[PDB]
C-alpha cells in the first residue's frame, strides 16, 4: 500500500514562533509544450490514389474532404498563431553588452553562444539534442520561425530582463545595474535590501551553483523532458496508424483498388469500391477529430505559457507556486522543440529557530505594536524583527505604533520601550 | 476563385488543389520465358495414330 | 505500379523478390529478365497554395509549390517548396502574407523577403547608472473577447427524412 | 479589422450550418437522392438498400456537425471563463498581474457590449522620458551604512537625492527616509556622504 508521505507534526503551542535564520536560492524548471506538427492531408491521394474512375466515383459523395482540409489549415494556423502568443512579446531585440560582469553572477550558461555556429546557450543545446520520410498525401508544413527565430527572441528577453529589470515589459527599457535589481526582488518578497547587501557574494555562489545543478540534473535524467517526448510520439504514432489503416480490408474482397477493378465487373466492383471509400472517409474522419482534440489541449497548454512568460519572467508574481515552490525571484525562459523550458529562481528560507513571541508591548498602559515585523525573545529581552528574516532590533518608538490601552488585547507583555 | 466559390478573393495565401507529374511509359518486366511445350513433336511427326 | 525507377543500393537475398518499406508499400524491385535491384519512388507531387494580394488592390498572383526542387517543374527556392512569380529582396520586413520557415511575402509587383524580427535596440548597462522616468502617458488599450456563439437546434426527423 | 473574433465566430457558424444543409444534395453514392423519386421508381426490395445508404450517410453528416459544434462550444467556454476572470480582476478592481489587464501599469478598465463578446477599454499608466543617473547602493556616514526605505539613491553630478523608483521626484537625504543597518564595510559600492538631520 502506497505511503503518502513521511510523518510530522509541528510543536504549535499558544505563544511561540520559528523564524528563519538562513535562506537557500533554488532553481526549478518547468517544460511546457507550445505545439505540435502542422500536418495538411490530401484527399484523392489517401483516399484511393491515381484512379481517375475512382475520383470520378468519390467526387458524387460530397464536399467532405473539402471541409477536412479546412480543419486542418485552421489547426496549423492556431499552431503559428500559438508560437506568436507565447514568444513574440516584446518588439525590440535587446542586445547584452560586450563585458559580462554582473555583479559576480554567472549567467554562462543560458546566455548565447557565440562559439556555437548556432548561437544557443548550453542549456537549449542539450535540450535540442535531449530530444528526438514516406508520404501518400500526407503531407508536414514546416512551422513559420524556424528555430533560430526562437532562439534570438529567448536571447532578447534574457537581455531585457537582465539589463533592464522589469521595466522594459511594461514600457520603455530603463537599465539598472544587477545587484539592485536584486534588493529590488527582495523587497517584493518582504525582506530587506540590507540582507542581500550583506550576503551578495554568498547568494552569487549559492546562484552559480544552482544553475550548474540544474545543467547536470537535465544532462542525466532522461525523463524529465517526457512533456515534449510525448507530444512527437502521439502525432507520429496517430500517423502512422493512419498509414496502416490503408491497406485494411474493411470487409472487401481484397484491399487493392487496382486489383479489384481488374478481377471484377463494374456491377460488384462498384459496391465493393463503396465499402471501401466509405471505411477511408470514416478513418480519416476519425484522425481530423483527434487531431482537433490534441489542437485545443496544446492551445490551451500554449495559453498557460504564454501567461507563464507574461507574469513570471516580464515581472514578479506574488501568486503562490505559479512560478516554482517557494518565494518567487525571477525566471528565464529556453527554448525547446515543440515547446519552452523556464528556470525558475526562488526564495526558500532554511534554518529556522524557536521564539517565544507577543501580540503587544503593554507599556504607560499603552499597548505598541509592531509596525513591520514580530516582536520576538530570546528569553530575557525583547525585540523586533521582520517576519521571514532573523534580524534582531531594539524595540523603539519608531519602528512600533501606539494604539489604545493595555487592558483589551488578550497576551500582552510587560517590557519597556526606549525612545531614541 | 472557384475553390472560395466569390468572386472576390481576400489578401492571404490559399490553397487550390495538387500538383502530379503524369507518367508517359510502360514497363513490363517478365522473365525470359523459356519453357517450350513439345508442339514439335506433335505436329510435325511424320507418322501420327490411326 | 507507377513510379521513377532508380539504381538501388539495396541487396536482395536470392530469394527476395519485393522490397517494403515500414509503410508497407513497394519501393525496391528486382527485375526477372536480368537480376538487379531497383529502387522505387513516387512521382513528385504536392500541394499548390497561391499568394494573393487582394482582389480589390490587384490580380497578380504568385504560386508556391509545396515540398518540390525547383529543377522539377521569377524563382525562388524556399524550405517550404519552389516559389514562383515573386522576387526576392535582400532587405527585411515584417511578415505580411505567412509563407514558411522565416519567408514572408507581400505586395508593393509581388515581393517575398525574410520577415524582421523588431528592431534592435542595445541598452547601456553598468553597475553605477541608473534611468528614473521624468514624466508619464496614460494609454488606452482594447481587447475584444467572444463570449457566447449562436444557439441552434436541430429536428433530426424533417432533415433525414421530411 | 479590428473585430477579427467575432466576426469569425459568426463566419464559422454561418457556414457550418450552410455546409450541413448543402450535405443534403448530395447522392451518397445512391442513384438518387430524392425520396420520392426513388420511391415512385423502385419496389421495396432495393429502395430499402438506397434509402439505408442515403440514411446513413445523412445522419453520418449530422452527427460530423455535432462534433465540430461540441468543439467549438468547448473553445468558446474557455474563452468566455477567460473573460469572466478578466471582468473580476481588472474591472472590478486592480491588477498586479503583468500584461494581464493591458501592456504596462494597470490602473482600472471599462467593459462594452459587442453582438456575441465584450470589449473592454484597459487604461494604463506608461512611464516616458527616461533620464540617465549615477547611484550607489547605499551611504556611508559616520560609519554607519543607511540604505533607502522606498527609494533609490541619485545623483546629478555632485549632490545626492534619494527618488522613488517609478517617477523622478529629488529629496534631500535624511534620517527618516532612510534606515540604518551596520557599518560601511561590507556593502559592496557604498559612498561616501552626509546625511542630514531635522
Ligand atoms: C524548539 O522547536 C522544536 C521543533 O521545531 C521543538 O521540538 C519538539 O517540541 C515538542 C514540544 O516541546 C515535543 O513534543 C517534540 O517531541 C519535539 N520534537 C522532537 C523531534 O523531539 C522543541 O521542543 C523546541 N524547544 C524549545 C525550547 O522551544
Ligand atoms: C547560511 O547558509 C549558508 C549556506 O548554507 C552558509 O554558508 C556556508 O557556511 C559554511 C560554514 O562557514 C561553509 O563551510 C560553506 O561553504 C558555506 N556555503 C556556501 C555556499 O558558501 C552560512 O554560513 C549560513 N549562515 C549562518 C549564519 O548560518
Ligand atoms: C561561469 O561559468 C563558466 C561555465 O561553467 C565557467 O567557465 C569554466 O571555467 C573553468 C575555469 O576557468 C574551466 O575549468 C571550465 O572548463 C569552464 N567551463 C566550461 C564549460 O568550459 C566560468 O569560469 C564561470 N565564471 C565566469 C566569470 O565566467
Ligand atoms: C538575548 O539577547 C540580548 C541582546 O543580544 C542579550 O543581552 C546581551 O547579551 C550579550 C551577549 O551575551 C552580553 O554581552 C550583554 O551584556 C547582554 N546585555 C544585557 C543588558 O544583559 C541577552 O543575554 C540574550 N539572552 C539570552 C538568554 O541569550
Ligand atoms: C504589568 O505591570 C502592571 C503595572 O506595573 C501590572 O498591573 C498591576 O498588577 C497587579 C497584580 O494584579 C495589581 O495588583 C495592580 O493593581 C496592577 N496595577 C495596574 C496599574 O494595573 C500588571 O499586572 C503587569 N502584568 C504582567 C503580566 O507583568
Ligand atoms: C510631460 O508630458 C506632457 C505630455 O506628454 C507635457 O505636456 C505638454 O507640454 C507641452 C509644453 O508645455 C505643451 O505644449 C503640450 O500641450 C502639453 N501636452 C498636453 C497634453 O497638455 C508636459 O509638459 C511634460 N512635463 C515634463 C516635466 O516634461
Ligand atoms: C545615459 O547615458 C548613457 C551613457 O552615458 C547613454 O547610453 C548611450 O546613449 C547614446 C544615445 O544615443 C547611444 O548612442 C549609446 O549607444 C548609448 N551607450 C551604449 C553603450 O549603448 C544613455 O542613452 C543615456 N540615457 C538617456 C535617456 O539618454
Ligand atoms: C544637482 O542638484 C542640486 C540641487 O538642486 C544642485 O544644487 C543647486 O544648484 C542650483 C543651480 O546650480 C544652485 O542655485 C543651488 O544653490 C544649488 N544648491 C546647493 C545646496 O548647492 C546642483 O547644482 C545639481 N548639480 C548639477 C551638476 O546640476
Ligand atoms: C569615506 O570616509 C572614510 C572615513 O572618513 C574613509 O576612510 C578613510 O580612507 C582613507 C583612504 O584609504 C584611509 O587613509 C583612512 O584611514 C580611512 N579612515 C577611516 C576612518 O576609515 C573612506 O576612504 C571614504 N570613502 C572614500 C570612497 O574615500
Ligand atoms: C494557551 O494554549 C494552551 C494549549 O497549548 C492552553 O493550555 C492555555 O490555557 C492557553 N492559554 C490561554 C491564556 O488561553
Ligand atoms: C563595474 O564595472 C566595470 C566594467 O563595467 C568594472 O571594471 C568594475 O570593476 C565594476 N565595479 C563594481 C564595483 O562592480
Amino acid at each position: 500500500t502506497m505511503s503518502l508521505g513521511a510523518e510530522n507534526s509541528v510543536a504549535y503551542s499558544n505563544n511561540s514562533i520559528a523564524i528563519p535564520t538562513n535562506f537557500t536560492i533554488s532553481v526549478t524548471t518547468e517544460i511546457l509544450p507550445v505545439s505540435m506538427t502542422k500536418t495538411s492531408v490530401d484527399c484523392t491521394m489517401y483516399i484511393c490514389g491515381d484512379s481517375t474512375e475512382c475520383s470520378n466515383l468519390l467526387l458524387q459523395y460530397g464536399s467532405f474532404c473539402t471541409q477536412l482540409k479546412r480543419a486542418l489549415t485552421g489547426i496549423a494556423v492556431e499552431q503559428d498563431k500559438n508560437t506568436q502568443e507565447v514568444f513574440a512579446q516584446v518588439k525590440q531585440i535587446y542586445k547584452t553588452p560586450p563585458i559580462k560582469y554582473f555583479g559576480g553572477f554567472n549567467f554562462s550558461q543560458i546566455l548565447p553562444d557565440p562559439s556555437k555556429p548556432s548561437k544557443r546557450s548550453p542549456i537549449e543545446d542539450l535540450l535540442f539534442n535531449k530530444v528526438t520520410q514516406k508520404f501518400k498525401g500526407l503531407t508536414v508544413l514546416p512551422p513559420l520561425l524556424t528555430d533560430e527565430m526562437i532562439a534570438q527572441y529567448t536571447s532578447a528577453l534574457l537581455a531585457g530582463t537582465i539589463t533592464s529589470g522589469w521595466t522594459f515589459g511594461a514600457g520603455p527599457a530603463l537599465q539598472i545595474p544587477f545587484p539592485m535589481q536584486m534588493a529590488y526582488r527582495f523587497n517584493g518578497i518582504g525582506v530587506t535590501q540590507n540582507v542581500l547587501y550583506e550576503n551578495q557574494k554568498l547568494i552569487a555562489n549559492q546562484f552559480n551553483s544552482a544553475i550548474g545543478k540544474i545543467q547536470d540534473s537535465l544532462s542525466s535524467t532522461p525523463s524529465a523532458l517526457g512533456k515534449l517526448q510525448d507530444v512527437v510520439n502521439h502525432n507520429a504514432q496517430a500517423l502512422n496508424t493512419l498509414v496502416k489503416q490503408l491497406s485494411s480490408k474493411f470487409g472487401a474482397i481484397s484491399s487493392v483498388l487496382n486489383d479489384i477493378f481488374s478481377r471484377l465487373d463494374p456491377p460488384e466492383a462498384e459496391v465493393q469500391i463503396d465499402r471501401l471509400i466509405t471505411g477511408r472517409l470514416q478513418s480519416l474522419q476519425t484522425y481530423v477529430t483527434q487531431q482537433l482534440i490534441r489542437a485545443a489541449e496544446i492551445r490551451a497548454s500554449a495559453n498557460l505559457a504564454a501567461t507563464k512568460m507574461s507574469e513570471c519572467v516580464l515581472g514578479q508574481s506574488k501568486r503562490v507556486d505559479f512560478c516554482g515552490k517557494g518565494y518567487h525571484l525571477m525566471s528565464f525562459p529556453q527554448s525547446a522543440p515543440h515547446g519552452v523550458v523556464f528556470l525558475h529562481v526562488t526564495y526558500v528560507p532554511a534554518q529556522e529557530k524557536n521564539f517565544t513571541t507577543a501580540p503587544a508591548i503593554c507599556h504607560d498602559g499603552k499597548a505598541h505594536f509592531p509596525r513591520e515585523g514580530v516582536f520576538v525573545s530570546n528569553g530575557t529581552h525583547w525585540f523586533v524583527t521582520q517576519r521571514n528574516f532573523y534580524e534582531p532590533q531594539i524595540i523603539t518608538t519608531d519602528n512600533t505604533f501606539v494604539s489604545g490601552n493595555c487592558d483589551v488585547v488578550i497576551g500582552i507583555v510587560n517590557n519597556t520601550v526606549y525612545d531614541p | 476563385k472557384c475553390t472560395l466559390k466569390s468572386f472576390t478573393v481576400e489578401k492571404g495565401i490559399y490553397q487550390t488543389s495538387n500538383f502530379r507529374v503524369q507518367p508517359t511509359e510502360s514497363i513490363v518486366r517478365f522473365p525470359n520465358i523459356t519453357n517450350l511445350c513439345p508442339f514439335d513433336e506433335v505436329f510435325n511427326a511424320t507418322r501420327f495414330a490411326s | 505500379g507507377t513510379g521513377v525507377l532508380t539504381e538501388s543500393n539495396k541487396k536482395f537475398l536470392p530469394f527476395q523478390q519485393f522490397g517494403r518499406d515500414i509503410a508497407d508499400t513497394t519501393d525496391a524491385v528486382r527485375d526477372p529478365q536480368t537480376l538487379e535491384i531497383l529502387d522505387i519512388t513516387p512521382c513528385s507531387f504536392g500541394g499548390v497554395s497561391v499568394i494573393t494580394p487582394g482582389t480589390n488592390t490587384s490580380n497578380q498572383v504568385a504560386v508556391l509549390y509545396q515540398g518540390v526542387n525547383c529543377t522539377e517543374v521569377n524563382v525562388f527556392q524556399t524550405r517550404a517548396g519552389c516559389l514562383i512569380g515573386a522576387e526576392y529582396v535582400n532587405n527585411s520586413y515584417e511578415c505580411d502574407i505567412p509563407i514558411g520557415a522565416g519567408i514572408c511575402a507581400s505586395y508593393q509587383s509581388i515581393i517575398a523577403y525574410t520577415m524582421s524580427l523588431g528592431a534592435e535596440n542595445s541598452v547601456a548597462y553598468s553597475n553605477n547608472s541608473i534611468a528614473i522616468p521624468t514624466n508619464f502617458t496614460i494609454s488606452v488599450t482594447t481587447e475584444i473577447l467572444p463570449v457566447s456563439m449562436t444557439k441552434t437546434s436541430v429536428d433530426c426527423t424533417m432533415y433525414i427524412c421530411g
